[PDB]
């Protein structure tokens, strides 16, 4: 119980550097690589992976 | 290409089925095999008239 519990919630926190089909992980890059009334298109899909 | 970009959905997924599919084993074993020898009937059928 211990080790899945453990194992949970490693892959949880592990699932935060998905690209999830935008141009990158990071958030700050998108929000100032794009420019901000078309970067929505970006983030949204990141949003709904998360 | 596009699938191995969104994580490790598919890791959790093969995890679940494995522990899914590994404790119906467990459950016949649990239920039958309660004995530790394996008893013979005698050839003679004197059980009372049963």
């Amino acid at each position: 119980v211990v080790n899945q519990n453990a194992q949970a919630l490693n892959t949880l926190v592990k699932q935060l550097s998905s690209n999830f089909g935008a141009i990158s992980s990071v958030l700050n890059d998108i929000l100032s690589r794009l420019d901000p009334p078309e970067a929505e298109v970006q983030i949204d899909r990141l949003i709904t992976g998360r | 290409n596009l699938l191995l970009q969104y994580g490790s959905f598919c890791t959790q997924l093969n995890r679940a089925l494995t522990g899914i599919a590994v404790e119906q084993d467990k459950n016949t074993q649990e239920v039958f095999a309660q004995v530790k020898q394996i008893y013979k009937t005698p050839p003679i059928k004197d059980f009372g008239g049963f």
